[PDB]
């Protein structure tokens, strides 16, 4: 049981770091922009057997987009990432969402606010309202502190499998 | 071998994707006209796999636009510089694919919009809008034909500078309503049309200024909120939310004789996605009215309030919203998680927005429910009681907010040892919020302090 998951969001929001953390458990301190896309399978053990997410970690930098949109073909779910320490990354969220729905019909999409470990958040909870507008699931997240780091995948898994009782 | 490389775009091997990407970029540089004509042919052939058709469509679309306004301007120029006959070829194949894709979001629609944004402002595809309008209204048009072009129409309106397409807004709006109207048999078509309207709301600003047309748009939207299909209802409710945000000042004539009952009904729906929007409608009204209040807060001055006319819809619906919201705080399953974004969670957020929006009138409306269920044997109601209490601690002046000390506190402390973990966590949440408000009601030196101290351990 596997699903194509496309990870999108502005450059530097921590998409790659987030994936590596789940992959190796290591925290990437450097910022090395992703070129086009990097595909990594993530396996989660659940009370209903292992579930595999083929994560298409896309580039947030306009110049390194590669196929960009083309990576969404046959995606079955997605995670939209923005940086809680950067207001502009939350502002671009609607654009990432639009790109996703113009290619993917009715896939489960989770919105993630990353870097909540950082002292002062530039994008505070009260300002985050896009999920209410489009009925999306939202999560404060931190690839560094692992705060809620499995939540996005748990919600998607429950959504794809059709079992609200699925546990990791 | 173009189809072969387009087929590789879905492969997980970076080596395959890079090879495909390098091949596509080169072909574009080598001979853009032939590349786009061939890509459009792959797109048009219903014999091609979905991967091949979508990939071809996105290649074409990404040659005509960019998130970068300068790159986009250059791409649009690059296209316009292409041999007009070749472009006619791409345009023909693209339009001809509308209605031939067996998958829902179609890729030809994006191409149509990409080319439209470049050619319309220079007036070069005069046959576009008329053809699309006819595709929607033709009685013999298939459902796929209708969906495809409605998507395209919406994308065009969402993407071109308004100014360049106003000369045909009325004709565009007419097609969109036709696709939205009750008599339309397909829910997929109604959905595509309702989505097209939503993507086109900002583009229809001019039309919203025409009373007659404004009435017709609200007409079809409200009706769509009554469509049996859940997806159409949700999309229609989303239109009302967006309309309230973009056209707040025209809502008087519709609020009361229509919007109120529709949104109230949606909030009570057992279909979660529907209740969510019914709730968002009012949470959104609070956000808009809170602005009209920060705007109006201009005893700094420069004339009268800009164009502010907060009609305080929230204040007026408060008596009806609360009992619905507090009841919604009761909808929690044994498998629901504290932070799932569901009606229960949305109601809490809406309550708090009403709390700061109508800083006082809430207390009187919420207290009854708190007192009736703060000890209810059912944890859902018990939890709802505690949560509601905490949703009114932000707004009401601490003076009135002292009904936490006397009665609340003792029980709020006990509830933290409740058999139910949900109840416990919410109790803690509420108690924590009380610590933030206490200093506001500083009343009692060396008593406000020790309390905070003891409380802190909890
Ligand atoms: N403090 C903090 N830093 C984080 C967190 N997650 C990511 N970072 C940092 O943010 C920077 C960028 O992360 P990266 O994974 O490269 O982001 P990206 O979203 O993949 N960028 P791109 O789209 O260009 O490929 C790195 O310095 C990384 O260590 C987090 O939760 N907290
Ligand atoms: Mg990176």
């Amino acid at each position: 049981v596997q699903f194509k998951l496309v990870l999108v969001g502005d450059g530097g929001t921590g998409k790659t770091t987030f994936v590596k953390r789940h992959l190796t458990g290591e925290f990437e301190k450097k910022y090395v922009a992703t070129l086009g896309v990097e595909v990594h399978p993530l396996v989660f053990h659940t009370n209903r057997g292992p579930i595999k997410f083929n994560v298409w970690d896309t580039a947030g930098q306009e110049k390194f987009g590669g196929l960009r949109d083309g990576y969404y073909i046959q995606a079955q779910c997605a995670i939209i990432m923005f940086d809680v320490t950067s207001r502009v990354t939350y502002k671009n969220v609607p654009n990432w969402h639009r790109d996703l729905v113009r290619v993917c019909e009715n896939i489960p999409i989770v919105l993630c606010g990353n870097k909540v470990d950082i002292k002062d958040r530039k994008v505070k909870a009260k300002s985050i309202v896009f999920h209410r507008k489009k009925n999306l699931q939202y999560y404060d997240i931190s690839a560094k502190s692992n705060y809620n780091f499995e939540k996005p995948f748990l919600w998607l898994a429950r959504k794809l499998i059709g079992d609200p009782n699925l546990e990791f | 071998e173009l189809i072969t490389i387009l087929e590789k775009t879905v492969s997980p091997d970076r080596l395959e994707l890079e090879a495909a990407q390098k091949f596509l970029e080169r072909a574009a540089v080598e001979n853009l006209p032939t590349f786009l004509v061939e890509l459009s042919r792959v797109l048009a052939n219903p014999g091609n796999s979905q991967v091949a058709r979508v990939a071809a469509g996105l290649q074409i679309k990404n040659s005509l636009t960019s998130k970068d306004p300068d790159i986009k301007a250059q791409y649009q120029q690059r296209w316009l510089a292409i041999d007009a006959n070749a472009r006619r070829e791409v345009k023909n194949y693209v339009l001809q694919t509308l209605g031939t894709e067996t998958y829902r979001p179609s890729s030809a629609s994006q191409c149509v919009a990409g080319i439209a944004c470049a050619e319309i402002p220079v007036n070069q595809w005069p046959e576009l809008i008329p053809q699309l309008v006819a595709n929607v209204t033709n009685p013999n048009s298939t459902e796929h034909m209708k969906e495809s072009t409605l998507e395209a129409i919406g994308y065009i309106c969402q993407d071109i500078d308004p100014e360049q397409l106003q000369d045909k807004s009325n004709e565009i709006l007419t097609a969109i309503i036709q696709g939205m109207r009750k008599e339309e048999p397909s829910n997929n078509v109604k959905l595509a049309a309702t989505n097209a309207l939503l993507n086109s709301l900002e583009f229809t600003k001019a039309n919203f200024d025409k009373e007659s047309e404004r009435h017709f748009i609200m007409q079809v939207v409200c009706e769509a909120t009554q469509c049996p299909d859940t997806r159409v209802r949700v999309a229609a409710l989303q239109n009302l939310v967006k309309i309230m945000s973009l056209y707040y000042q025209y809502m008087e004539t519709y609020m009361g004789p229509a919007l109120f009952a529709i949104t109230i009904e949606a909030m009570k729906s057992d279909i979660d996605e529907v209740a969510l929007q019914g709730i968002e409608f009012w949470s959104n009204v609070c956000d808009e009215e809170m602005d009209l209040a920060i705007e109006a807060s201009e005893a700094a001055e420069q004339g009268r309030p800009p164009e502010h006319t907060s009609k305080f819809y929230a204040k007026g619906a408060l008596q009806y919203l609360v009992p619905i919201l507090t009841q919604t705080l009761t909808k929690q399953d044994e498998n629901d998680d504290d932070d799932d974004w569901n009606p229960c969670k949305a109601a809490g957020v809406c309550l708090m927005l009403l709390a700061t929006c109508c800083e006082d009138d809430i207390v009187p409306h919420v207290l009854p429910f708190i007192k009736e269920h703060i000890k209810n044997p059912d944890w859902r109601y018990r939890d709802a009681a505690v949560m509601a209490f905490g949703c009114i601690l932000e707004g009401p002046e601490p003076s009135q907010l002292k009904p936490l000390v006397i009665q609340a506190m003792p029980t709020l402390i006990e509830l933290m040892k409740d058999p139910s973990v949900v109840v416990r966590d919410t109790a803690a949440w509420t108690v924590g919020r009380i610590c933030e408000l206490l200093p506001e009601a500083a009343i009692n030196d060396v008593y406000l302090a020790p309390l905070l101290q003891c409380l802190i351990e909890g």
